[PDB]
């Protein structure tokens, strides 16, 4: 049900467990009060993860890198 | 602070050339199982 | 939460053919008569003796030459089974994360080093002379041959565990906890998380310290869940590691390290294999002559220098940084 993933920040990435199946609206906040317009989470070098999207079918699982970066205006850039 | 950088890499047949988008002041040693996932 | 691993089978690299070489002794130091000028001024002797030199010798040549093969075969082995303390990042993905069993000649010994490994090969002659003298041009050369071509050249040493009991480094604070967490990596790395434990107890664990621990299934319990990590037994305290691993105390083999140089050193044995590692402050002065079990280790600026009556036995060692080992931990907890 929890995922403990590399957070990154502007650097010093943390170490935070997650649920496996929320929408982002709220981890964004807690992220910003556990580490720290609006951020998203995604792989380094990967697009933007939908923000309600769930972290269990986009596939995320322990030990990834999930960054803290803002929303892009929509194309994917494959 | 991200840098938007090109990478090369040729080891199967010539090589493959994609650019990307890295966030900068962090150990290359995280992203290399990132590039390395994306061009391979 | 995590993927599944199948136990596909371990790849075989080209072993050793551990066997006897033999080599026959040289000629025997063949009487020459005097030349004789009145049967020497026409225009047994020296030349028949010299071809046979020249046959000796090109005969040692070709017995270098296989000695050398083999050689390459165990170095070979050797490197393949034990990798630099950086090509394991890679490893946890592929095929050969869990490649090492029970049954296979690498069980439970664990990388520290480079230096000299003395070519389990044979190597005898059979020599059957009562102080009979040999030729001295052949008799240097295959001595000249048997010191040399004896002993690998700077090959990955071992530092097994399957029969120590006990391990415990001396001298600086974190030269120590680099060939520690080097050789802990190594080793949880290469075996099946449900075959060995580890344990861990130190006051500052969580600080890019000992920390590292967080993602590891191999210091995991059966059947608890501790929230967030598999089991934490990464604590601070002694026996309250002890009774965190009494009931686990009983084979899955258990590695017991301890980051603290006093709170009650060698206080849970003295059992049947169950290791136990231990950073000391300061050496004893006159061991009675230190069981190679049980042994004592001081770590030099490349040197793992072990205690005997000082027999480097390391002459480049392998460490590891912390970072490095967050990595590991941070990689391998997916599968």
């Amino acid at each position: 049900p929890i995922v403990r993933v590399a957070v990154l920040a502007g650097g010093r990435l943390t170490e935070m467990a997650l649920p496996s199946e929320l929408p982002l609206r709220e981890i964004l906040p807690a992220v910003q009060r556990i580490v720290q317009v609006r951020l998203s989470l995604a792989p380094i070098g990967g697009a933007p993860f939908s923000l309600d999207a769930t972290l269990d079918t986009v596939g995320v699982v322990d030990g990834d890198l999930l960054a803290l970066q803002a929303v892009p205006s929509g194309p994917p850039a494959p | 602070p991200i840098v938007r950088v090109a990478v090369l890499a040729a080891g199967d047949d010539g090589g493959r050339l994609t650019e990307m988008a890295l966030p900068s002041e962090l150990p290359l040693r995280e992203i290399l199982p990132a590039v390395q996932r994306i061009v391979q | 939460s995590r993927l599944i691993f199948e136990h596909q089978r371990r790849l075989t690299p080209p072993t050793t053919r551990k066997g006897t070489i033999t080599i026959e002794p040289p000629p025997q130091l063949p009487r020459v008569v005097p030349p004789s000028l009145l049967r020497r001024v026409l225009p047994m002797r020296t030349e028949e003796v010299d071809a046979e030199r020249a046959d000796y010798l090109r005969y040692l040549s070709v017995v270098r030459d296989n000695v050398r093969a083999h050689a390459a075969e165990q170095r070979a082995a050797l490197e393949w089974s034990h990798p630099e303390p950086e090509v394991l990042a890679t490893i946890p993905g592929t095929r050969r994360q869990w490649e090492r069993d029970p049954r296979d000649r690498d069980f439970l010994v664990l990388r520290a080093g480079r230096h000299d490994v003395p070519l389990d090969a044979a190597l005898k002659v059979k020599d059957t002379a009562d102080e009979i003298d040999l030729e001295p041009v052949a008799h240097s050369a295959l001595r000249g041959l048997l010191d040399v071509q004896r002993t690998v050249r700077d090959a990955p040493t071992g530092l097994d565990v399957a029969k120590l009991a006990r391990i415990t480094v001396i001298g600086e604070a974190d030269e120590a906890r680099a060939a520690i967490r080097a050789w802990i990596a190594q080793a949880v790395t290469w075996h099946d998380p449900t075959m060995l434990g580890v344990a861990l107890a130190a006051p500052d664990l969580e600080s890019g310290d000992w920390s590292w621990l967080k993602w590891l299934p191999h210091v995991d319990v059966p059947n608890e869940a501790d929230g967030v990590g598999p089991a934490r037994y990464l604590t601070t305290s002694t026996a309250e590691l002890r009774e965190r691993l009494a009931p686990a105390l009983a084979l899955k083999h258990l590695l017991v390290v301890l980051d603290d140089p006093d709170a009650d050193p060698d206080d849970i044995a003295r059992l049947t294999g169950v290791t136990v590692i231990h950073r000391t402050t300061e050496l004893p002065n006159r061991e009675q002559y230190p069981d190679p079990e049980r042994p004592i280790l001081r770590v030099a600026d490349g040197r793992i220098e072990r205690w005997q009556v000082w027999q480097p036995c390391v002459d480049v060692a392998d460490a590891m940084s912390a970072a490095e080992a967050a990595h590991i931990a941070r990689r391998l907890s997916r599968w």
